[PDB]
């Protein structure tokens, strides 16, 4: 049963993208003031799940949902800014770049691992195609 | 044909009274190793394309499942060509 | 629209004069 | 029957070879999932057990098609194998043990050994058809 | 689903 | 089967008397059924080349 | 056209571009008395908002106007 | 039950 | 249990509280 | 012949991604020469164009064979320079990056296609 390995791996590239990808979309919206609604920009984090439906041992990862990072609010004191509050505490992201710097290396990282490991599983796969000949 | 309909018919006649294979298996594998060859093409086309949401992961990834199921197909047949062979040496 | 699309169109020149024509 | 039972050894192990590597690969998979035991499977245990009662799996019934037209369809399948928890060498906070050096040397050998299994039943199979050849 | 991944092309379109 | 039942209460007498599928199981069936192949044409040719020099003969 | 990461990335490093750009004119312009019609230099503001092309899902940034 | 991965996961959190 | 056994029972969930 | 509709998409694809690469280093070189515009090709519209002619007849041997012999769109400033050089280090560095990367990508499918239809063919 390797075939199976392509789907875990795959499920778990996918995976390991989507958080890169939500880690640099936090990243870069580190300094961002407003959203398309006027909201302040909450910083989100995928959640990871093993992907077995009920029955299955073991399966690979998969993103269940995205939800918003649990942090206080940055209040900045700059009540001359169109967009404020009553007291002038502008919102600002919730994002500690150190956190997603470290996310986006290790999604890197966690990502090539499978990459390898579906490169090695697909050697097997031909070997064994090659087993009497 | 009408002389075809009347066959039709009749064979239905025939099943009123009373009351798959292995080239159509060969057949079916054929087509499904095709048609997954096809589906990567065809992910990949669309992924170089441009359109949105065709990630570049299953791209690579389906890749490479049709490769396996393309080098699977020649085994088989390399083997069926040997067992044929083999049969057809046979002195009678 | 969106700095960095495509369009058939060049812009127009780019001038910064120093007092009111 | 007789040809069925001399390679029967190696074919087994090789079987569990490949679900040996699908746990290992799942366990890899999940090396970064908050609350993950790493799972693993007693290799040689598991290989006589399989060789003295025969494979089963825990469900793999399927919907039945009796007609060209039934929509085919499966439920969830797996080996009848004893998934044991691997000792976690250091903490962690987040509280996975899946430690990676260990992951990874265990995916090594169990190549090794696939490849190795392979090599075996294929000397084998070479080592029947040298003596049918003629 | 609701997030693309990293590898895919532009969601905007 | 009743005549299957028949035949067990026959075989405990005697005892009285007495008294989905992965390319790593693909693979190996297909080289079974090539290998038992192979053996059936190997016997069937030493059958058959047997017959023809006892019916060559002379009498 | 991009793959989604090199979109938010590089729309990041335009966006930060931009606000330096703001930074450095306004730094330019700080001692100036009039501009090119007579009346003083204002001091520009950069806005960023989210990018979001999806549904509140993630988004680059982009710069409405100064 | 999995969870968030990375950074907010092996950060010490909040007693309750 | 040695570290890199295997062990039929699984561990227990670890904690790391800040003020006892 | 049945073998080029095969690898004619990917071919056609490689070779704009080429040309649009050396569309993307001309604006890169380009960048310091004043009134300059920053052009580039809407990859997607002109690989349909070219996915989507007549030899000249030749009656003898003396008769000669005949002889063989993309539209470029403005990129939409986003600062605006003073000596009219619309070209921005950053968009176009990313989308360098980016074609390169799609250039090593249509390579690799097109050499995994040959493969496969190689080892149909090895026996």
């Amino acid at each position: 049963a390797l075939l199976n390995i392509f789907d875990i791996a795959g499920s778990a590239l996918a995976a390991q993208s989507k958080r890169l990808n939500v880690a640099a979309s936090n990243l870069a919206n580190a300094d961002s003031v407003t959203g398309p609604d006027g909201q302040p920009y909450r910083a989100k984090q995928v959640v990871f799940q093993v992907d077995a439906a009920p029955g299955q041992a073991t399966g690979g990862v998969k993103v269940a949902s995205v939800i918003e990072s649990q942090a206080p609010e940055k209040l900045v004191y700059e009540p001359g800014n169109p967009l404020a509050d009553a007291n002038g505490y502008v919102k600002m992201p919730n994002v500690d770049v150190v956190g997603e710097m470290v996310n986006t290396m290790s999604a890197s990282r966690s990502y090539q691992a499978n990459i390898e490991v579906l490169n090695t599983v697909k050697s097997m796969m031909l070997k064994t195609l090659t087993l009497g000949q | 044909a009408i002389q075809g309909i009347e066959g039709v018919i009749s064979q239905l006649q025939a099943t009123a009274m009373a009351a798959v294979s292995f080239a159509g298996q060969l057949h079916a594998a054929l087509d499904r190793i095709s048609d997954r060859q096809a589906a990567a093409r065809v992910q990949a086309e669309k992924f170089t394309l441009g359109e949105p949401g065709i990630a570049l992961n299953d791209v690579m990834a389906d890749m490479q499942k049709a490769s396996v199921s393309m080098q699977m197909g020649i085994q088989v047949r390399n083997k069926l060509v040997a067992a044929y062979q083999e049969v057809m040496s046979m002195q009678v | 629209g969106v700095p960095g699309a495509l369009s058939n169109q060049p812009a127009p020149p780019n001038e910064a004069p120093i007092a009111t024509p | 029957d007789r040809l069925d039972a001399a390679l029967r050894f190696q074919q087994e192990a090789l079987n569990l070879r490949a679900q040996r590597q699908e746990i290992l690969a799942a366990n890899i998979a999940n090396a970064d999932t908050p609350g993950y035991q790493a799972r693993d499977i007693d290799f040689a245990s598991e290989l006589k057990k399989v060789m003295v009662r025969g494979r089963e799996e825990t469900g793999g019934v399927a919907l039945t098609l009796t007609s060209s037209h039934h929509i085919p369809a499966q439920a969830v399948s797996s080996p009848a194998v004893d998934l044991l928890y691997r000792v976690p060498d250091q903490p962690s906070l987040d509280g996975n043990t899946v430690d990676m050096d260990r992951e990874r040397t265990q995916f090594a050998d169990n190549s090794l050994k696939y490849q190795m299994g392979l090599t075996v039943l294929g000397s084998q199979l070479k080592g029947m058809m040298n003596v049918l050849q003629g």
